């Protein structure tokens, strides 16, 4: 029954998909206890592709929780839905990673996979039938990007046949101070562009340019920055977890979204934006909904989606609404906006709508778009990189764990093709 | 920097807790057969 | 013109390298110049089996001299033939093995390998229809011993399908006091089972019990042990040398002396003993050139080949003799002595005549035999390997060089399969 495998990696892999667990825990009816106490069916319909059924008729996350950090156990366990996870999938170093991506994939992270693998293995037979898997982490970091990107390679050498999906967030030195998470991010990349199918770019610095700037937030926390994140891994994920016609699976999402196989880093938005505490006074409109979802101040990522084209988009509407005003203002959006849209892709923006609406909206829109301005991302990454690696900075902590410089030039290399490969693709025309 | 800090009187010799010097650091940032005619 | 490459390693290698040289050039007319002063076209006919033919009308020895001991070039140099070798043939390094068989075959050995394989492959090339290589070289110490079997192995890459031939000095405590000589020649004999086609077991017991029991020399030198060592390889390499029907090359010797790929060690014998400066003042009859050349007081293996049986047997008689008298000899000492011969393998004592006789005899004989028996060469050695083995003595020196104390096991176990295998034969009867 299309099941999914969640892996959770690092401090905010942890953080994020803990935050997610809560927040599609309350869509569903299940408690901490793995209880289901709703009033909808749709709510249990398809509770299998996120949760297995154990004995009492309780629910248990289909969720694997890895840190090298001995420290994230207790904050996990610890947190609202702390309870719900499956003790034994709980997976934990003593030693940290120490912002390092060598340590995280070479070196502690090493010494940890096998006992990951054990328990991805497990929850894996277990399933009738796997559609893939799904790894929240960061790329700034070492743990989650070392060891989640390691993880992501010995899970495709097992099962390469599944999707391989992440939630990957960025890093911005708006956000961290940390000098080497540009070379973190850019090892990460280049594994995620060889490794993943689908990759959700959850990118800090436009999360805190949308607290504050657009929530009107001077400091905002990590509180703050999640927020928008459980929101966006919510909506991105609707289509998997309610009946639904369109992008209902992994598999059917990346033929849908993915023309080139490297092309999967996918810029997510979301509509409306809001802080937590915000309440809603009214239910927006359609075509409020539509225009703002497609707005760069609701982008995930920081690009400007005016910069590029969209190679392909899926949008997601929740809540009780006219399919007929959806639909007019889909055509709409495309046909005023025709210059950011591929003409040699036709019929590449797939509309959903679900009737189950999140916590305290009414009415929402959640935007998954393939565009070529994601190159602004990895070109801000790239332009970090560059200036410390040209100075051969800091490099000890990484050739000191084994690593070899020309892993940094290839990288660098491959981030840089990537980036290449979306500008042709802007520039090509339906001769 | 290196040579302000120098110029402001850093100790060159000076060694972190894994018993290396500035420059030991930037070294390590950094990353045949010789045939000899002999007459008897 | 069926062309041999000589190679030889070591302090032992060089010395008896240079014994060969001294005794074959004076045997074809050949001085220290290079130039031919002979009595005999017999002695030019096969020159080309070891000698190149330089401008001038010049001959220089096919051979590559190698050693890693200091001082050892000099010596070789300033020998009574040391200016006949060709300059760029010797390889000459700078760190000695310290009779370390580790240091031969993987360090010191190793860096200097790739420059005796160059000096090799140009004498290789050059030849008209390569044969194979001759090796001279110790068991008991680490350059002859662990480079020796190194440089077999590497050529063995190159020429496959040439012959490998070696002239290997087995240690005796009676010769030499070095404690690790038994590990060595384990090392080594492992090496030989696997990857030479034929091999001479000069052995340091026998030739200084020769010295000492039957020439009378109460401090036999090397000098005394070496006049025996030269006769011997004068006497197997005549067939080679000399125009005749028998084994005339090294491919026609294997073929009718090796039965079983692995039992390929042969043991020597040589009529008339004699000592250097001892007068022959007659010449021995065809019935005594029989009966000492198969005596074991007149071997230069320590094994009794009454103890054993005879898979094939070589015998060379060199000099003016009737040939009617040593058809008789030969059937005569196969008759009246049939239970030491294998009934397996019918007419297995193949006979050659020579006309030319060694320095200062009239007539002489050499025995070439694949004994059984020689298996009481190698469990001498194997059970001075096991004494120190057991005790884990000296391992420190072998490991320390990045050995694997499971090479000794393996090797010790090859030995004494090696032992089962002559065991197995001997006990063999024509059903
Ligand atoms: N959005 C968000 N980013 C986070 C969070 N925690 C850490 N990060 C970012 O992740 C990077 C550091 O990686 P982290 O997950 O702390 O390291 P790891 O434990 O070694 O995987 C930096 O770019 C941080 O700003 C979080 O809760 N939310
Ligand atoms: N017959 C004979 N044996 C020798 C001679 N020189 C050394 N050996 C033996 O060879 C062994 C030592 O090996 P050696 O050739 O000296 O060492 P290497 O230079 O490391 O190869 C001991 O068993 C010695 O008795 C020699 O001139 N004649």
């Amino acid at each position: 029954m299309r099941e999914i495998v969640h892996i959770q990696a690092g401090q905010c892999g942890n953080q994020i998909g803990a935050k997610f667990w809560e927040v599609i825990s309350d869509e569903h009816g299940i408690d901490p206890t793995g209880s289901y106490h709703g009033d909808s069916d749709l709510q249990l319909e398809r509770i299998n592709v996120y949760y297995n059924e154990a004995t009492g008729n309780k629910y248990v996350p289909r969720a694997i929780l890895v840190d090298l950090e001995p420290g994230t156990m207790d904050s996990v366990r610890s947190g609202p839905f702390g309870q719900i996870f499956r003790p034994d999938n709980f997976v934990f170093g003593q030693s940290g990673a120490g912002n390092n991506w060598a340590k995280g994939h070479y070196t502690e992270g090493a010494e940890l996979v096998d006992s990951v693998l054990d328990v991805v293995r497990k929850e894996s037979e277990s399933c009738d039938c796997l559609q893939g898997f799904q790894l929240t982490h960061s790329l700034g970091g070492g743990t989650g990007s070392g060891m989640g990107t390691l993880l992501i390679s010995k899970i495709r050498e097992e099962y390469p046949d599944r999707i391989m999906n992440t939630f990957s967030v960025m890093p911005s030195p708006k956000v961290s101070d940390t000098v080497v998470e540009p070379y973190n991010a850019t090892l990460s990349v280049h594994q995620l562009v060889e490794n993943t199918d689908e990759t959700y770019c959850i990118d800090n610095e436009a999360l805190y340019d949308i607290c504050f700037r657009t929530l009107k937030l001077t400091t905002p926390t990590y509180g703050d920055l999640n927020h928008l994140v459980s929101a966006t891994m919510s909506g991105v994920t609707t289509c998997l977890r309610f009946p639904g016609q369109l992008n209902a699976d992994l598999r059917k999402l990346a033929v849908n979204m993915v023309p080139f196989p490297r092309l999967h880093f996918f810029m997510p938005g979301f509509a409306p934006l809001t802080s937590r505490g915000s309440q809603q006074y009214r239910a927006l409109t359609v075509p409020e909904l539509t225009q703002q979802m497609f707005d760069s101040k609701n982008m995930m990522a920081a690009c400007d989606p005016r910069h590029g084209r969209y190679l392909t988009v899926a949008a997601i509407f929740r809540g009780r609404m006219s399919m007929k005003e959806v639909d007019e203002q889909m055509l709409n959006v495309q046909n005023k906006n025709s210059s950011y849209f591929v003409e040699w892709i036709p019929n590449n923006v797939k509309t959903a709508v679900c009737d189950i609406p999140p916590r305290g909206l009414k009415m929402s829109a959640t935007f998954i778009g393939n565009s070529t301005a994601i190159q602004e991302l990895f070109k801000r990454i790239s332009e970090q990189f560059t200036a410390m690696f040209r100075r051969k900075a800091f490099l000890h902590w990484y050739t000191g764990e084994g690593m070899d410089e020309m892993e940094f030039t290839e990288a660098e290399s491959n981030m840089n093709d990537l980036v290449s490969e979306y500008q042709q693709y802007q520039d090509a025309t339906a001769d | 920097i290196v040579e302000v800090l120098l110029k402001y009187g850093a100790d060159v010799n000076a060694q972190d807790k894994f018993g290396k010097t500035a420059f030991d650091i930037s070294i390590d940032n950094g990353g045949s057969v010789q045939i000899v005619y002999k007459p008897v």
